[PDB]
């Protein structure tokens, strides 16, 4: 009766583990201020390693310079080392962020650059160095604490799977996370068992970006089989199976200036947030073979937006008490 | 397969260093002799779709060397069987000579099995099949003994074939359906030097 086993699905970088933050933040421990530093030597390597990406960018996509003057300011950032103790652990000390913080201010204000990261969706980068690269002031200071927001915001890849425990509703959630790249999917197996309900991640942000593990699919491609085989499997027949089509403020402000047929080049719509939206959600749920049966419950979240991650959280425990409790 | 570089640096690539670069299941006629791939197909199969025609094509061409045609028609060929497989109108009416007939079943249950494979190949591939973690290990195996090689494979086999035993609650609701698949799989992995 009240034993919940909810799993987190989806192709990388659909954003699973910012749900679990929220899902901490509204239930469990919120994030106390040492929490939140914990964040800050990972996203000043967030910065740092995402404009690493850019000056690459830059000179590999041939885009001049604004200014010639910051060429001796990406050299300072080339030679930042990866592959050390600290920086390959994803983390930057702050001892050294403050040491690049000038070539990285003068290169983010540089015109060529920007250009890049305009023509991101031809290279691998997390567009959330943006949300950082422009509070390079609030950063800059002596004892910076991340805030709520910055937290949800920060990025690191996830490997395994991870468990996690809290109540809501007068119900045990027991909620697990995983990882969406290929090689991190045979990992997946080992939580197939008596799954209450389970929550298919997708970001709508990419159907014009490519999938990391060869630069060549398109990573909505991806989702979409992804979830034609989790939807359909034999071990869900009777789970409750809800989709998140997530990143919907990155969406609905993507649409409008790069085109939506770079995904589908049957799409004969038109270029607005809510014909296109609900174009893809129809791509979906077509993919669900058992119409008549198998119910999909669709929801169209922001997952670094708390407030909407409580409402829509809400409806699906509902879904999940009618569907069993009955 | 063919390899390429990458162009543009990307962020997150060294996270992956070594999951990075990725034809065993083109052909039953290919996958019949290995035990421990096989038993990742048969679950597959046995678990998402209908045992049947895989089943009957092992159990079938098991055949070569009597009394197996006896229990092969009490299991899949008879119009009462558990793992009834979907036979041509033409010996369906009709009922040595045994070739011709053990061979018209076959042919019939060519277009389920060949389906099934694709969907094992795709599923492989997105990684969503189980025991990928063994069958990779397997894979990366060095050595000038040949022979100490299949000797391996019959204890994984055995360890997945018990896996699949033990816990087998998503095969059907049928509680004797299942008997019967892990029966013929059991009868057929004997043939392949699988203990039980
Ligand atoms: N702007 C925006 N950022 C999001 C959204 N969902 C997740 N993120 C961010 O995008 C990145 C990917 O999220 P992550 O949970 O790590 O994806 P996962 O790999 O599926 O766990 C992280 O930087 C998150 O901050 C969203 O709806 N909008
Ligand atoms: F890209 Al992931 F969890 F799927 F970090
Ligand atoms: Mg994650």
């Amino acid at each position: 009766a009240r034993e919940v086993k909810l799993l987190l699905l989806g192709a990388g970088e659909s954003g699973k583990s910012t749900f679990l933050k929220q899902m901490r933040i509204i239930h469990g421990q919120d994030f106390d201020q040492r929490a939140r530093e914990e964040f800050r030597p990972t996203i000043y390597s967030n910065v740092i390693k995402g404009m690493r990406v850019l000056v690459d960018a830059r000179e590999k996509l041939h885009i001049p310079w604004g200014d010639n003057k910051n060429q001796l300011h990406g050299d300072k950032l080339m030679a930042f080392d990866t592959r050390a103790p600290m920086a390959a652990q994803g983390m930057v000390e702050t001892r050294v962020f403050l040491q690049y913080l000038p070539a990285i201010r003068a290169l983010w204000e540089d015109s060529g650059i920007q250009n890049a990261y305009d023509r991101r969706r031809e290279f691998q980068l997390g567009e959330s160095v943006k949300y950082f690269l422009d509070n390079l002031d609030k950063l800059g200071v002596p004892d910076y604490i991340p805030s709520q927001q910055d937290i949800l915001l920060a990025r690191r890849p996830t490997k395994g799977i991870h468990e996690t425990h809290f109540t809501f509703k007068d119900l045990h959630f027991k909620m697990f996370d995983v990882g969406g790249q290929r090689s991190e999917r045979k990992k997946w197996f080992e939580c197939f068992e008596g799954v209450t309900a389970i929550i298919f991640c997708v970001a709508l942000s990419d159907y014009d970006q490519v999938l990391m593990e060869d630069r060549q699919t398109n990573r909505m491609h991806e989702s979409m089989k992804l979830f034609d085989s989790i939807c359909n499997n034999k071990w869900f027949t009777d789970t409750s199976i809800i989709l998140f089509l997530n990143k919907k403020d990155l969406f609905e402000e993507k649409i409008k200036k790069s085109p939506l047929t770079i995904c589908y080049p049957e799409y004969a719509g038109s270029n607005t947030y809510e014909e296109a939206a609900a174009y893809i959600q129809c791509q979906f749920e077509d993919l669900n073979k058992r119409k008549d049966t198998k119910e999909i419950y669709t929801h169209f979240t922001c997952a670094t937006d708390t407030k909407n991650v409580q409402f829509v959280f809400d409806a699906v425990t509902d879904v999940i008490i009618k569907n069993n409790l009955k | 397969p063919g390899l390429v570089p990458v162009s543009i640096i990307g962020a997150e690539d060294e996270d992956f260093e070594n999951e990075l670069e990725t034809s065993q299941f083109q052909s039953l006629e290919q996958v019949k002799r290995r035990p421990a791939h096989l038993m990742a197909l048969l679950q597959h199969v046995a678990l998402q779709f209908e045992p049947g025609p895989l089943l009957c094509c092992l159990h079938a061409d098991m055949l070569g060397s009597k009394k197996a045609f006896l229990d092969f028609y009490h299991s899949f060929l008879e119009k009462t069987a558990v793992l009834r497989v979907p036979v041509p109108p033409n010996v369906a009416f009709e009922l040595d000579v045994q070739r011709r007939f053990v061979q018209e079943v076959v042919q019939s249950q060519q277009v389920a099995v060949g389906r099934q494979l694709e969907d094992f190949r795709s599923k492989r591939l997105m990684g969503m099949t189980p025991w990928e973690q063994e069958l990779a290990q397997l894979e990366a195996w060095v050595g000038r003994d040949r022979a100490s090689y299949e000797a391996r494979e019959r204890h994984v086999a055995e360890r997945l074939l018990m896996h699949l035993e033990e816990m087998q609650h998503t095969i059907s609701t049928d509680e004797e359906k299942s008997a019967a698949v892990v029966n013929a799989i059991g009868l057929y992995m004997r043939h392949l030097g699988v203990r039980t």
